[PDB]
């Protein structure tokens, strides 16, 4: 009822409502460390929380003093259990609750408490009827909020609500190709839907994938799926693969597609294939060109790769 | 000559757009606009660039933190072990002592901090939590005196940690919270400090940690999460501690995590396709110690005796460059605010990039002045490995307390 930006707002210490109970100090010790100079507003609140908080104030005041106690200090875990302590005892209206929770998600969408209670909500009640509308309104903001999607894919497996997702996907690729956490939800769908070592649809996604990477040649998330979605069964189990990037090593290259070519031809010599002492050239050579000139950051990593290449695919 | 960052060769590690502007890569494109403002800002200025860690200034800002903070730290408010522990890393890393007087502080405080029933919370009265839980043992430890040590309960600290372990490996964050790998590592880490690790408290733990490996090669927060920074460590470092470091798919992480520097700004970014940010540079860099013991106690010959296997210059340079601030105090990236998270983990990461060790080979790799070297830090709890030595061989004087 009473906003702790109100200009009306007053102190708990000067309500009369808050009379009978005598505040809890913080009890910091004789000569504190990490003490925080807190607002009078904030130390207010507190010192009264911990007052209901210690009497096990089942009470709807101590309900409305945890919302201005979260406002504050949404991290605070102890308030948020208290305040489901609260929605029980005082048999609260969940649903209530859950406008409640959608309106600090939306002020607060990168707080890890306060999805944690929405899950919380969500179970109590049910019903998932209003989180991936929910959830997308938050992800139209910030497309790769990270409790965002694990609330989404919670809520998808959970209650089993896969059947749009895929289109969520697509449409979200398309506003953004370079969305890692769209990627990985594509993903995250197929491999819990129909399947990937199926035959048929590993190929619209490698299909697709190539068709991305086309269009934006330097985007590594679509690489990483490719390779992501290959990897597992071998990439020399598919040898049109090679040919076909070595089709756009003139026009589209990067150092994604040597750093690709390069997995293919370890893959390649692990399995004994045709040409090992020659193909631990073409490999070789890349992991220079990717150390010395194209990929310098990941020395490092490639004069590694051609080296346990060596270690192991010697003789 | 001498710094990669300035080279002219650079100017093409720029971001190419393709032609197709997203909000990725317009975001992108104003961070390396930014960083490249201060790598060019010595030609602009028509002097020599000379890289130097700000010690003293970032002991001034340490110091008094150690004792107060504004208001800004509201925010943190459940989080105050956190602080402790931040801040009485980053001095230990600078080489600064506590004051036998601040120490009996920081103990007394934590004692506060400390639930009956087992665990730390995030300031007195506060509920126990795993997160402060981590954050009070790793500061008991820097801190290292008997004092220290002794208010650490064990036997409830061995309850509290059954009170939120799982059926299927799992543990909780806390009592009526939810799991991640946070958690995993936080108690992996708490256990073996204080020696209370029991042969079925981490039953199910890591195969729990490599359901959390994705296609991508590093570890989400939770089963089919995207791959992300300091998830990844804690799933790595939890497994190390308990020595599955066999379950992951170990060249799938490599591989994830080195492809994490940004060949631009050198730093780390958390996730592909977002941006760096400083703190990574421990989160993300401080994988390959990790995965170093690992590759090695499983004989890859292939591996190097003088250096990580990430660009440890670079990130130097993006430390030492873009994320001090000139009054004292680490940041995320160039234009953001200082603060004691930063601070603690540019400067870990700073350590991890200045020091390699394997077994028998140390070598280090000093950007800018001599005096910038910070004291080492154990890749596992981010705390001094003296420290470490210091706790493990006291708390095997005791024996495992069980329930
Ligand atoms: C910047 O306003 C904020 C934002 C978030 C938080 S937080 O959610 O409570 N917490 C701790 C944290 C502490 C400080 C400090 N002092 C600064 C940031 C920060 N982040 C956020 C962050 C860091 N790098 C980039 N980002 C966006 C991490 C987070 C989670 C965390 C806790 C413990 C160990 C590792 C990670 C606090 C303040
Ligand atoms: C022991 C313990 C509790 C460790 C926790 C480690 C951890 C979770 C580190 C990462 C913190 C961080 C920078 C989050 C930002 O998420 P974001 O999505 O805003 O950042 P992004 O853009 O970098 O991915
Ligand atoms: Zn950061």
């Amino acid at each position: 009822f009473l906003s702790l930006d109100s200009p009306t707002y007053v102190l708990y210490r000067d309500r009369a409502e808050w009379a009978d109970i005598d505040p809890v100090p913080q009890n910091d010790g004789p000569s504190p460390v990490v003490q925080i100079i807190y607002s009078e507003k904030f130390r207010d609140v507190y010192d009264y929380f911990r007052a209901v908080l210690q009497r096990d104030e089942r009470s709807e005041r101590a309900f409305k003093l945890t919302r201005d106690a979260i406002e504050l200090n949404a991290a605070n875990y102890t308030v948020w259990h208290f305040r489901r302590v609260l929605l029980r005892s005082l048999q609260k209206d969940l649903q209530e609750e859950m406008n409640y929770i959608i309106a600090i998600i939306e002020e607060q969408p990168k707080n890890y408490q306060v999805w944690h209670h929405r899950r919380v909500l969500v179970e109590w009640l049910k019903d998932p009827s209003q989180e991936l509308e929910f959830i997308a309104d938050i992800l139209n903001q910030d497309a790769k909020n990270y409790h965002a999607w694990q609330h989404r894919q919670w809520v998808i497996q959970e209650f089993r609500l896969w059947d749009n997702e895929l289109q969520y996907v697509d449409q979200l690729l398309k506003e953004d190709v370079r969305n890692n956490s769209v990627w990985n939800q594509r993903h995250f769908v197929i491999s819990n839907t129909t399947g990937y070592s199926d035959r048929a649809v590993l190929e619209r996604e490698v299909q697709y994938t190539l068709e991305m990477i086309k269009l934006v040649p330097h985007n590594e998330s679509a690489w990483n799926y490719l390779k992501g979605i290959l990897q597992d069964r071998g990439l020399s189990r598919y040898p049109n693969l090679l040919n076909q990037l070595l089709d756009l090593q003139p026009s589209h290259s990067s150092p994604y597609l040597i750093a690709f070519l390069v997995d293919i031809y370890e893959d390649m010599l692990e399995n004994q294939c045709d040409n090992k002492e020659d193909i631990l050239n073409k490999a070789l050579e890349l992991c220079e060109i990717l150390a010395k000139e194209k990929d310098t950051i990941r020395k490092e990593y490639w004069r590694y790769i051609g080296r346990s290449l060596q270690s192991k695919h010697s003789r | 000559e001498p710094l990669y960052s300035l080279r002219p060769e650079h100017a093409r590690e720029r971001l190419q757009d393709d032609s197709v502007e997203t909000v990725t890569s317009i975001e992108q494109a104003k961070v390396e606009e930014k960083i490249q403002e201060v790598f060019s800002s010595y030609k602009f200025n028509h002097l020599v660039p000379r890289l130097v860690l700000q010690r003293e200034k970032h002991f001034h800002y340490l110091k008094r933190g150690l004792r107060q903070l504004t208001d800004a730290y509201e925010c943190l408010d459940a989080s105050r072990p956190w602080l402790c522990y931040w801040i009485l890393h980053s001095l230990e890393l600078l080489d600064e002592p506590i004051p036998q007087i601040v120490a009996t502080d920081v103990c007394q405080f934590l004692e506060l901090c400390q639930s009956p029933d087992g665990g730390f919370g995030g300031g007195p009265g506060q509920y126990p939590h795993l997160a402060p839980t981590y954050a009070a043992v790793n500061a008991l430890c820097i801190i290292g005196t008997e004092e220290a040590y002794n208010v650490i309960n064990r036997e409830k600290l061995l309850q509290y940690l059954y009170s939120l372990k799982q059926p299927d490996g799992s543990f909780l964050m806390h009592v009526g919270g939810e799991v991640d790998v946070r958690s995993a590592y936080c108690a992996a880490s708490v256990a073996s400090l204080t020696n209370i690790i029991t042969p079925d408290l981490f039953e199910g733990t890591a195969e729990w940690i490599a359901r959390c490996q994705n296609w991508e090669g590093g570890i989400g927060g939770v089963p089919g999460m995207e791959a992300h920074g300091g998830y990844t460590f804690c799933g790595l470092a939890a497994l190390v501690i308990l020595k599955k470091e066999r379950s992951l798919n170990l060249k799938s992480l490599l591989q994830w995590v080195t492809s994490r520097q940004m060949r631009f700004e050198g730093g780390f970014q958390g996730r592909c396709n977002k941006l760096v940010d400083g703190c990574y540079s421990f989160w993300q860099a401080g994988l390959l110690p990790l995965l170093h013991r690992a590759l090695h106690a499983q004989g890859d010959p292939a591996l190097s005796m003088s250096h990580w296997m990430f660009h440890q210059q670079a990130l130097q340079e993006y430390i030492l460059m873009c994320c001090q601030c000139p009054a004292g105090g680490l940041l995320d990236k160039p234009g953001k605010s200082r603060d004691f998270y930063h601070t603690c983990y540019c400067l870990s990461g700073l350590s991890i990039a200045q020091h390699f060790g394997s077994g028998a080979m140390l070598h280090d790799v000093v950007m800018g002045v001599p005096e910038n070297v910070l004291q080492p830090t154990h890749p596992v709890y981010n705390i001094g490995p003296d420290k470490v030595i210091q706790a493990t061989t006291h708390f095997l004087q005791k024996p495992v307390p069980g329930f």
